[PDB]
């Protein structure tokens, strides 16, 4: 029954391999907004504008569609200040912080958030 | 319920008995290219019945 | 992999390896940014593995994926790498800057075999005609400009990646030189505990189940022996040849006309036999990585483990006549399935067919 | 569950096994391309190569 | 030159007269990338330029060449790479590179305590020890020496020493001079490249980098040199 | 009309008869190589005519 | 203790001495497939012991 | 002014007699590398003034 | 000082004469595989000494 066996710790490592996948599509959902649209690789016609920030581009094969990967479109920026920007920044810390360069910005709010549960460093 | 030896096994055995090679068509090889056991039972059943 | 060797366990160096996944840049270009699936690992092309054992590699291609979802990742990784900006960047140098190579080595490299170009009118394939002598110059120019390495030729593979992907052009990922269902009986141990006591209780039980490896039986890769056979023999063959290229083209032909290829490589009988006898029975690891890039591949704990010729037939039936080349194959890929169940502490054997096709029918040997 | 029965009554259908169908396929593979003209003038083609061994 | 291809992927904000040029295509652009730059790698320099590999003048024992800096992980000391200039690289290859691949060849059947013996996969490399360390034995003991700070002591007589060993091998190829000579790499004969090996051992070696020169009479850490020489002192230490 | 049935049985006995290598040079396969049946109607035209 | 030999030192001499192709079928393919050294200090063991 | 004739229906005569095979070595091997026709007008204009 | 001519020649007529095969294994393959005319020059000593 030793077939069965790897028969069934290899289902389990399908399982796992879609549970990955799938944990890594959510936490790259909150670094870029949610998906806004589903992108079909063949079936769709996209001129490579009016694409939003966030795209999910899909390839559609014998009646079924697989997931294969993320498109972000840096012209559409302002999908970006729904989750980061320099209006939620509040606190006088983080002001320079943003000044000095503006990659921190996303740490930055998050960062308020410590603030805003009421401790302080 | 029946117990046999491997198809291909004995396919190998009579290769080597005889000389069968890839490169260069046989007789064996037309021997040893059809050799289905899909219908095995209804044989078996058969020969019982013979 | 490195890591689990030492210290680190499959559930923590994995949990690190997802978060390392989770933060890579993505492929940018212009202002578009790509973020391939992370189901790319086990496609063929990246190391096909499995997340429980992820020492083996190459053992993603049994899993029971879908097969179309295998095909479709199998072309997106495949497509994910392109060889076209760096001969384009090589032609423009080219017909830029014209010739850059010596006049010794132009003259030094000159057919002495006396043998004659055409062959014997066989084709003549891209490769032969690159590494043949009267068309070295040229490549030896090619050489030079694969030397420069520079931002553009990144930003351009990049670019091209984005317009083909979006435009729906996937490449078409190449076959799978070996691939074999192998089904297992359960059989005794024949290793020792492992003297690693830090290292993952996975590693130690396939220690204790297959065991350990030494240098004397670590297997080598066939480019290094051709490499060693090329050096040792000064003079048989032009210095330019390197293994690498000498295999490829091997590969591209059938062995019946081998011969005449090392012919046309103006290559020395001292060097043409041995690159003969190790291309006969050494093409299985070549054909096994050759759409792999193994220069940042360091396996130690798959080489911690004893896959040679003194573990074989403890572990590994193939009753079938193969040649030596295909059935080393097929004795590495029984060697994944064993390895992935010794992880768990069962030692099994590997036949090349069921023990029960039908209710009623049972086999043997 | 059909799948796996399928697959395996292939074995049993015919006297080959996938091992046994590469080593026969890596023989006559590229071979009838690669000759000159006149010696695929007396030589089979792959597809008749292929219909004698299998 | 400048390297040229066509992308559709920008946009019309971003086309300047310098980098990307609008083209006649309303959505594809054509951007250039201009490129100046050498060919430093072995290699190239070996195709392009092999006057300076093969002649050789004494004076090259005298000439500087750039020193390379690595750092480690960890807090162990900076290295520094001291690489030999191409006509002493030459003459190392054609003469010490016998001597270092004979020693990193070692296979089944030989003795411990042989030259190839004597000098990856830890627990097969430490075998001995690891046997030794769970024994019930207890004559047998485990000596560990570690050497630091040996260049110093490397300095002086015992690269000399090493001269002279290189310099014994003359003896056995007739065509020679007495002193050093300039040469034609492959009409030389080995006396003459076994000497000019022997002066670039023994003499001291100039490096420069971050506007300081230095002069080493020791290892130099020369590369495909340092191993032969550590592992013949430390052998004789022992 | 004519009944359509493939000539491969025929050829294939053709080839175990008389020995044919893929790597060897033979008369058999110059016969084989130049089995064409696209101008069978008009030779069972002639054949009638006879 | 025992020294360590390659079998290819061997297993050349058998080749040569035979007629071994990498694509027919013979018998000593048959001998020479199935040599194995995982046993030998048992076998050794056994030898004494007789 | 003369005739252009394939060699490619003599050298298939050649290669049929003599068996040559693609993986063996021959002495027809010998000659069918050699046959080039690049010097036939200096050896047709030495026939005639002979 | 001494000639440098290939060998391929040399090797060409032998390997027709025994009729070597890449596929096989002949004594003429153990001959041929270990050429090596690496220590040529002490030989040549060896023989004016003698």
């Amino acid at each position: 029954d030793v077939q069965e066996q790897f028969e069934g710790y290899l289902r389990e490592e399908v399982d796992l391999l879609n549970k990955f996948e799938d944990s890594h599509f959510k936490q790259l959902e909150i670094f870029y907004t949610k998906s806004q649209t589903d992108h079909v690789i063949n079936k769709d016609k996209l001129q490579f504008n009016a694409l939003p920030f966030h795209t999910t581009l899909y390839k559609e094969i014998n009646g079924k569609r697989v997931r294969l990967g993320t498109l972000l479109n840096w012209t559409k920026a302002e999908r970006l200040d729904t989750i980061r920007h320099e209006s939620m920044i509040k606190d006088e810390r983080l002001r320079r912080l943003i000044d000095f360069d503006y990659g921190w910005i996303d740490y930055a709010v998050v960062l308020q958030r410590y603030l805003d549960e009421g401790n302080t460093i | 319920p029946v117990d046999a030896r491997t198809l291909q096994s004995a396919t190998a055995a009579l290769a080597a008995d005889t000389g069968q090679a890839v490169n260069r068509a046989q007789h064996v090889s037309m021997l040893t290219n059809r050799l289905t056991t899909a219908n095995a039972p209804t044989v078996r059943a058969i020969t019982v019945l013979t | 992999m490195t890591l689990m060797i030492r210290y680190c366990s499959v559930q923590a160096c994995m949990t690190q390896f997802c978060n390392d996944m989770k933060l890579l840049n993505g492929i940018r270009a212009g202002n578009y940014t790509f973020i391939p699936t992370p189901k790319i690992i086990c496609a063929y092309g990246t190391p096909e593995i499995c997340l429980r054992a992820p020492e083996i590699r190459s053992f993603g291609r049994y899993l029971p994926i879908d097969e179309d979802e295998y095909s479709v990742l199998n072309d997106l990784v495949a497509s994910l790498s392109t060889n076209k900006p760096k001969m384009d960047f090589v032609a423009q140098m080219f017909e830029q800057n014209g010739n850059q190579v010596h006049g010794i080595w132009l003259d030094h490299f000159k057919r002495k075999n006396d043998v004659n170009p055409d062959g014997g009118g066989i084709h003549i394939s891209e490769g032969l005609k690159r590494l043949m002598p009267e068309y070295c110059e040229r490549h030896l120019n090619e050489l030079v400009y694969k030397t420069l390495d520079d931002k553009v030729i990144r930003d351009y593979t990049s670019d091209i990646i984005i317009t083909n992907i979006c435009k729906g052009k996937l490449s078409k990922a190449p076959k799978l030189a070996f691939f074999a269902n192998f089904y297992l009986s359960l059989t005794g141990f024949n290793g020792v505990d492992s003297p690693y006591l830090t290292a993952d209780e996975g590693v130690k039980n396939v220690h204790r189940v297959i065991g350990l490896s030494y240098r004397n039986t670590l297997s080598t890769s066939p480019t290094a022996n051709v490499d060693r056979i090329l050096r040792n023999n000064p003079g048989s063959a032009p210095a330019y040849l390197t293994g690498n290229d000498i295999l490829g083209v091997l590969s591209d032909y059938p062995y019946q006309n081998w011969r005449t290829v090392v012919e046309l490589l103006d290559i020395t009988e001292p060097s043409a036999t041995a690159i003969i006898e190790v291309a006969t029975n050494q093409m299985h690891a070549y054909l096994a990585d050759k759409d792999l890039n193994t220069a940042n591949l360091f396996d130690n704990t798959s080489r911690t483990y004893d896959i040679s010729d003194r573990t074989y037939p403890k572990f590994v039936n193939i009753t079938s006549n193969l040649s030596n080349s295909n059935r080393r194959g097929f004795q590495l890929e029984a060697m994944k399935h064993i390895i992935y169940m010794a992880r768990r502490g069962i030692a099994t054997l590997a036949n090349t067919h069921p023990s029960k096709i039908g209710n009623t029918v049972y086999y043997d040997y | 569950e059909k799948q796996k029965l399928d697959k395996l009554k292939l074995f049993e259908t015919s006297p080959f096994d996938p091992l046994t169908i590469k080593n026969n396929q890596d023989v006559v593979d590229k071979l009838y391309a690669t000759q000159s003209s006149s010696i695929q003038e007396v030589v089979p083609t792959k597809t008749f190569a292929t219909e004698l061994q299998f | 030159g400048r390297f040229r291809y066509r992308s559709e992927l920008y946009r019309e904000r971003d086309v300047n007269s310098s980098t990307v040029f609008k083209t006649a295509t309303p959505g594809q652009y054509r951007v250039v990338k201009k490129i100046s730059a050498k060919l430093k790698s072995k290699n190239a320099n070996i195709v392009t330029h092999p006057m300076n590999f093969i002649n050789f003048k004494v004076d090259d024992l005298d000439i500087v060449v750039n020193a390379g800096s690595r750092l480690v992980r960890g807090t162990r000391a900076k290295r520094i790479i001291t690489p030999n200039y191409g006509t002493i690289y030459a003459a190392s290859l054609m003469t010490v590179l016998p001597a270092v691949r004979l020693l990193s060849s070692r296979a089944s059947n030989m003795g411990a305590l042989s030259t190839q013996g004597r000098i990856a996969l830890p627990h097969d490399v430490m075998a001995p020890q690891l046997a030794v360390t769970s024994s019930d034995d207890v004559s047998k003991i485990c000596v560990a020496k570690d050497f630091g700070q040996f260049d110093t002591s490397q300095w002086g007589q015992i690269s000399k020493a090493h001269a002279d060993g290189v310099r014994s091998m003359k003896a056995h190829y007739s065509m020679g001079h007495d002193t050093l000579v300039d040469l034609d790499l492959n009409d030389a004969s080995f006396a003459d490249l076994l000497e000019v090996t022997a002066m670039s051992y023994e003499r001291p070696l100039k490096y420069k980098m971050n506007g300081l020169v230095c002069e080493s009479a020791g290892v130099k850490s020369g590369e495909l040199t340092t191993q032969t020489r550590n592992t013949t002192t430390n052998i004789s230490h022992s």
